[PDB]
């Protein structure tokens, strides 16, 4: 057949998330609250295009704007949020619910200094409308042209021209 | 009289004590001070794999913070 194209090791190149999932899910709310744009148009173009080497610079959107949102915490927020994602990185679960005051504290530090209000129960998981500029794919799974279906049945039914047509049988 | 059987219900209460003690004061050994991490389910794999990446020192209970990012 042919040779799959791959992008070469600069177009991989981004600043990575180098943090721990405990810390990814201590702010997972407030991530999913205001990095909701790049986020939803990565995931967008991840299942239209059905194809990761189609969706590189949206996935660097996604990897430019959670940095940024790291970033506004560390300026702002970093001792609350430390205190926090310690409480969630004890729990071999990693539980919410052994974590509310310390989330509670993260929570008004956020509220207070950044404004941001944290999900409900339920937002995160509607299904949202993105606008965006790019095309819509024409042939996604890159399938070739269907076979011809066979020709259907018209014309109206006449009686056996002299019936069985079986050696002797006249009917 | 009935306080008799209580130095072998002690002796045998210790040793249903020495397992589960023992096998947290491992978990806590083992895993950086806390608790070992829980994967029954696949995501629970991808963020431990992730963890054990990102921590650069081969260990998935070696956390990084926000010191970790500029
Ligand atoms: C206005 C609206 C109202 C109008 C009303 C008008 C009518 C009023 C009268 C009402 C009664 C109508 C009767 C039926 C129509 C005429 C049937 C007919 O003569 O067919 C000729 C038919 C072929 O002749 P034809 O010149 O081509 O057609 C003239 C007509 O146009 C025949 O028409 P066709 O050209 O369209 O023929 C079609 C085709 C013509 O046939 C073919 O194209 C060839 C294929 C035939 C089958 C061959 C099988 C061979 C191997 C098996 C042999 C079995 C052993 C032999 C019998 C042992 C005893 C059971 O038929 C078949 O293939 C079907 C099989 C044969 C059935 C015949 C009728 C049987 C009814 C009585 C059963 C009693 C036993 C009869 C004999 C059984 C063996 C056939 O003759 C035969 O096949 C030979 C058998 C004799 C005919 C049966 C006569 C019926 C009356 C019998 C009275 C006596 C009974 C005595 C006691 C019982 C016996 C022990
Ligand atoms: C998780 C908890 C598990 C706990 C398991 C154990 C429960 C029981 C613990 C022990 C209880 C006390 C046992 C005392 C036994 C009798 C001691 C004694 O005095 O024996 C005397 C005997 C002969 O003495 P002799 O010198 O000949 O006397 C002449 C004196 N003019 O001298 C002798 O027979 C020699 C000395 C024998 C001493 C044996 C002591 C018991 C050994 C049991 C094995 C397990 C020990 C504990 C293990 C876990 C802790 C390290």
């Amino acid at each position: 057949p042919g040779i799959v194209e791959l992008p070469s090791l600069e177009d991989l190149k981004v600043q990575e998330v180098k943090v721990s999932s405990s810390v990814l899910k201590a702010a997972a709310h407030h991530y999913g609250a205001q990095c909701d744009k790049p986020n939803k148009e990565f995931m967008l173009c991840r299942w239209e295009e059905k194809d990761p080497r189609r969706c590189l610079e949206e996935g660097k959107l996604v990897n430019q704007c959670a940095l940024e949102f790291f970033r506004q915490i560390k300026r702002h927020c970093a001792e609350p949020f430390t205190e926090y994602w310690t409480c969630i990185d004890y729990s071999g679960l990693q539980l919410f619910r052994r974590c509310r005051k310390e989330q509670a504290q993260f929570d008004k530090c956020v509220l207070d200094k950044l404004g941001w209000v944290r999900p409900d129960l339920g937002e995160l998981s509607k299904v949202t409308k993105v606008k965006t500029d790019r095309p819509l794919p024409e042939n996604p799974y890159h399938s070739r042209a269907r076979p011809e279906p066979n020709p259907e049945v018209e014309g109206d039914l006449k009686p056996a021209r002299h019936g069985s047509r079986l050696f002797f049988w006249t009917m | 009289m009935w306080f008799e059987v209580l130095p072998g219900i002690a002796v045998m209460g210790v040793c249903l004590f020495i397992p589960g003690m023992a096998t947290a004061r491992i978990h806590r050994f083992s895993n950086g001070g806390r608790e070992k991490r829980v994967a029954h389910y696949s995501y629970q794999w991808y963020l431990m794999e992730r963890d054990r990446r990102v921590s650069g020192v081969n260990r998935y209970y070696v956390s990084k913070g926000l010191e970790n990012i500029d």
